[PDB]
């Protein structure tokens, strides 16, 4: 007579975790490096970057959801404080391997079909939808197999399977002291259809592109030894003691 | 127009909420649903599947060793083959298992446990263990004396190779939960102990050190709530590749 | 909960209705 | 007559119920465990009659914390050892009396969930100052239930009055209270019988040692998780 | 969309509202409700189960001494035993009441209320009291003569050891302040007082200082309003592992 | 013909009573001691930290609520002044036992399945309603007896009893000047049912872990005399005089 | 008070009725 | 009056959206629908055209 | 979407009726 | 074993009723009074209070 | 105005009915 509606698939992934994250500058990049955000970020859209949602969505190994992508912008001043700005972002969403904007200014986030979203810090964080975009009937979380017709393809890297470009800037110019723009993304898996049930992965995760182990040096979540070591076989480890 | 005011809770993303959002890319056709095998509603079904104990998690059981429990011709009299911590909430042989990784993504459980010990002997091998469930409160009992009092089963060798022994739910509260105090009466499940019954009897032929494999899965009526995140999973740094995403 | 304001069917709450 | 098992006390009466309710076994619906728990119905339903306590002139009083009382006695001790859970309700019999020259009061009540507190410290009471066992416990501060609350609302648990003048004998039929539907009996005490001498034994007569004896009838024990002893 | 406003008390936390909150833990199955003793859908059903009062509320009267009333064999003739503050909202021997503790939690009161007291002498011991209630407005009466003109019961220490001591519900406004004048229409109650209606008249062996105990409860008609924090509780610092919780 | 609702243990008990407040630092903590907040608190969510809605809830032996958890944060400014800044809080919900967090921006604040929220501070009050999350039919209030099964345990407490931990961070980075965050927690339980009715404490607590005594030195609430004092038994202290 | 917009039931208002 | 709150998502301009704006020129009488040829409800009509 | 609390037809949402 | 309690009260007398309680139908008479056949059992009394 | 969304009969508008 106990509700066993807690551990249902759509409750069990339809958690808000965070996939993204970037403290990226927010000052005059006249005179900064080429790899540093120039006011911009450009984020292909992965539930891998973080390894908590990553280890729920790798229990299955078909997975059919709408992508609740929710952003979340703080800000933080780079001697002297002052107030806070109420700064307005885009966040475009470029699909995957389209045109990504090259400047803060550039004339790609004019969004004349791309899906963008403006909103501001002090605004409730902007939550948008991205639908079940995969060309297949499911997202292939593991793709046994290679993307390209030649032999250099990456091993289980499916195209299919990448959401797309979240292309989020700073619609502000550049003001006269530097600041710290954190963007948290939050995403929620919904109308979440979940297939083929996998082993849990017990070791530590080592890239976001595939699926390779180390293990910890010593038990537990060890490559030798998963769990933790004990005495014997005869032996209980917390044992009552009276 | 409408006379609203804002209640507290305006304004603040909780994470796990319930809510229609805005569709970024509109009048979208989704791709047909095209029907996958093994669909999965509901992550009961996913524990329910019995899994590899690792019973042999001792030190100079590398890998594969560490799911097999080696028994032997004991020359003497009753011996204590193994005993399992049954926490399934926290760290021992049943964390890495269907039951045990996907509840430690919880924290209260109910429901009777199922184990399945596979012997992995010769068919000339013959013999009998007893599978002793001590319901907790006390000590783990080392002699068989002091475990067949409580839910027992006797197995042969015989033509059976395999078992069901049903951990029974037995509990004062509807679930158990999960702490860092693995002794208390909320959290401790009990004790699975495995005692020679008689032997393990092999002609000359035969490999002494016959193996058993050891199951565990869940029944009918398990159930698990109060969501929480895995322990058994966590970073310390962002993971390889992970700037590649952005850059 | 009934709210969608929306004409996209994806775009409503997550369906947690078993 | 209030016999139970082969026990019996001859009565001459006003017991109570209490919080209305009788001890009853634990209803199929409200089962927890999935093994049907054993009931040892004349075994251990039965008047068990604890020490006697001397009611004196500078007594503060007495706690017996149930069933910490009985886990050592008869088959009800043995089948509390030897079983995981159980649930029992209790019928807690107090015997006190004098002459009709004697005065004084008894409070016998009887507190759920009765969480001491000890006096003038910051440490919680350990084991040995909770799990008394058979011999029971002394009120160190009975106007105050040793727990900050008071002597004065203690009557809204379940309480009967012994005053030497009307009645010699208070009769508390306890239910089984408690959150969970059994629980383990080692390590936790449901109800306690508080006895306090509200208006203290006076007389002018020849002095007689007046004691309280305590008898306490388990009721519709169940009992679940059969093991060995400890 | 929807044009709506914000009025004024938008975006305020008012502690004693009544709105439906975000769950934080979604499809969440709670504890089957499991039939508990002893429900109280209401603290009425707190307030009229009877209560002792704390008459000796003297010096010299150390802990338990404050409950019971010790009333001797008196060589005078119609004297005074003890007189009660009925201030059920004020300070004074109803305060520490299950009447008087759950009132201090509210502002305005009504209804009646019901003083058993309890004889504890021999069974030797006989005698009469009389219980008058004296309704506000004038001095507490001592003498016998000036306070059975109000609302009195006499007592025999025959086969009644108690009494019920209707306290009746006398007032011209609906309910009763707290304030911290005592003295007022809207918050003085009225005076009880205990007079030898005879003697205390006991044998050669039975003891002379005989104790009465008085109870206070209420009546079905009693009620409570405008609920306030109690007094009788209160910090000036943080308690002890009140970091521990934190820490 | 007097109405009895408002006597409603519902109506009762279900006052939004304060239960945590922390005025923690909001600064470099990178020379600031182990024992001082860096930027986070963790709390083992107890109704016992406030004494008058300890009291209240110490009326009853068992109660079965569903605490709405209403987290006010305000912030103050440690010579110079400037504008109180917009922080962004999480208030990430673990379960009683479970990992909190040992940094601000460690990776057990991503939520992969904890219950959060994040929430402003120029915004209203985020307010959450955590369940009925006892293992019991009723939260154990007073606790006679044990939790653990040896002889070491802790008297009174039972973890069933204890709703979890509610780690706060502030979502943002340092900034240049130090604040002082006061997060204030207000839970309103509600859905409330309540068995066996208790004494009220008299006497003043000491600890939040048990229900040790000491009482004033004096009456009233001392604990040789509770009642305060008057001259004799026939002495009626607020006596009319005319 | 019957505005419940959740899918939980215990995410209601205080049930006040009696 | 109506006891609201908002969502995160309140105040944010999403490009592609689909919701009833406030009219700028009020009771305005828009030109009749003349029938003009080559309609296109839809832009594979487009596509398909060789 | 039906939410069109204006007084005029042109005011509503982008009729993507197809 | 099998008591009552007894009160001076009203009551000045009792009925104890020594149950049957044997394996046999009867009990024999030997002049070994330790035989299963033939002892009875044994009726004690303490201070009640 | 019909509208009071509170479980409080006093918590209504001025009640200007005449």
């Amino acid at each position: 007579q106990h509700g066993v509606s807690e551990t249902l698939v759509e409750n069990f992934l339809s958690r808000a975790a965070l996939v993204s994250k970037r403290s990226f500058e927010y000052k005059d990049h006249t005179s900064s490096t080429a790899r540093a955000d120039k006011n911009f970020f450009k984020w292909t859209i992965n539930t891998r970057s973080f390894v908590q949602l990553r280890r729920k969505l790798e229990l299955f190994t078909y997975l059919r959801f709408d992508a609740e992508i929710t952003i979340l912008t703080t800000v933080a001043v780079n001697n002297t404080y002052v107030g806070l700005p109420d700064l307005t972002l885009q966040a475009m969403f470029v699909p995957t391997g389209a045109l990504t904007p090259e400047k803060q200014d550039s004339f790609h986030w004019q969004s004349g079909s791309n899906a963008s979203v403006f909103f501001k810090i002090s605004d409730p964080p902007a939550r948008i939808t991205i639908p079940f975009m995969c060309i297949n009937s499911a997202y292939s979380v593991f793709y046994d197999g290679f993307a390209g017709f030649e032999k250099n393809g990456l091993y289980g890297i499916n195209p299919a399977d990448t959401i797309g470009n979240l292309c989020v800037r700073i619609v502000n110019e550049h003001q006269p002291v530097g600041f710290t723009v954190t963007v948290r993304v939050y995403m929620k898996p919904k109308h979440i259809k979940a297939w083929a049930p996998r082993p849990p992965r017990t070791l530590p995760y080592m890239s976001i592109a595939n699926a390779n182990y180390k293990g910890k040096e010593r038990a537990p979540n060890a490559l030798s030894a998963i769990i933790g070591n004990r005495d014997s076989v005869k032996t209980m480890p917390h044992n009552i003691v009276n | 127009g409408v006379p609203t005011y804002l209640l507290p809770g305006s304004g603040q993303f909780l994470t796990t909420d319930d809510h229609s959002s805005a569709p970024a890319l509109p009048c979208f056709n989704p791709t047909p649903e095209m029907h996958i095998p093994g669909q999965v509603r509901n992550m009961l079904e996913v524990v329910q599947v019995e899994s590899m104990m690792e019973i042999n998690n001792t030190e100079s059981a590398v890998g594969m060793e560490r799911l097999k429990v080696d028994i032997s011709a004991l020359t003497d009299v009753d011996q204590l083959l193994f005993n399992i911590p049954l926490d399934i909430q926290l760290d021992g042989p049943l964390r890495n298992t269907l039951v045990g990784n996907i509840s430690r993504y919880y924290t209260h459980w109910s429901g009777s446990l199922e184990m399945t010990f596979m012997f992995c002997g010769s068919f000339m091998a013959a013999g009998k263990l007893i599978l002793c469930y001590t319901p907790p409160g006390g000590s783990c009992p080392t002699t068989r004396e002091t475990a067949m009092l409580g839910t027992h089963i006797v197995w042969d060798f015989g033509l059976q190779s395999s078992v069901t022994l049903i951990i029974p739910w037995i509990s004062g509260s509807h679930y158990r939960m999960f702490n860092n105090d693995a002794k208390s009466t909320n959290a401790n499940v009990g004790y699975v102990t495995c005692f020679m019954q008689t032997n393990l009897i092999v002609p000359s032929e035969s490999s002494d050190t016959c193996s058993l494999i050891g199951f565990i899965a869940a029944k009918d009526d398990f159930s698990l709530r109060l969501m929480r995140d895995s322990p058994d999973i966590g970073q310390l740094d962002h993971l390889h590749a992970a700037e590649a995403a952005y850059q | 909960n009934q709210i969608n304001f929306y004409k996209d069917s994806y775009a409503a709450s997550a369906s947690k209705q078993d | 007559q209030l016999k139970l098992g082969n026990s019996a006390i001859v009565t001459q009466a006003n017991y109570c119920c209490a919080y209305g309710e009788w001890p009853n076994y634990l209803p199929d619906h409200e089962a927890v465990a999935i093994d049907k728990p054993t009931q040892p119905e004349t075994a251990t339903d039965r008047f068990y009659t604890l020490k006697s306590v001397k009611w004196e002139t500078g007594s503060t009083g007495w706690w017996w914390k149930l069933p910490d009382a009985l886990n050592n006695i008869g088959m009800f001790g043995q089948n509390v050892q030897h079983h995981y859970l159980y649930r029992s309700g209790f019928l807690i019999h107090v015997q006190c009396n004098a002459t009709k020259f004697h005065q004084g009061a008894l409070l016998v009540v009887a507190i759920p969930e009765h969480q001491r507190g000890a006096h003038n410290t910051n440490t919680s009471p350990g084991f040995d100052d909770i799990m008394k066992g058979e011999e029971g416990g002394t009120f160190n501060h009975p106007y105050v239930l040793d727990d900050g609350t008071s002597l004065a609302c203690a009557t809204i648990f379940p309480h009967q009055w012994i005053n030497l003048r009307t009645n010699n004998s208070a009769t508390i039929v306890l239910p089984w209270m408690n959150a969970a539907p059994m629980d383990f009996p080692l390590r936790h005490n449901q109800w306690t019988l508080a006895i306090i001498p509200v208006v203290p034994l006076g007389t002018r007569t020849t002095s007689s040692m007046v004691p309280i004896t305590v008898s306490i009838a388990p009721m519709c024990c169940e009992f679940n998780g059969l093991r060995h002893a400890i």
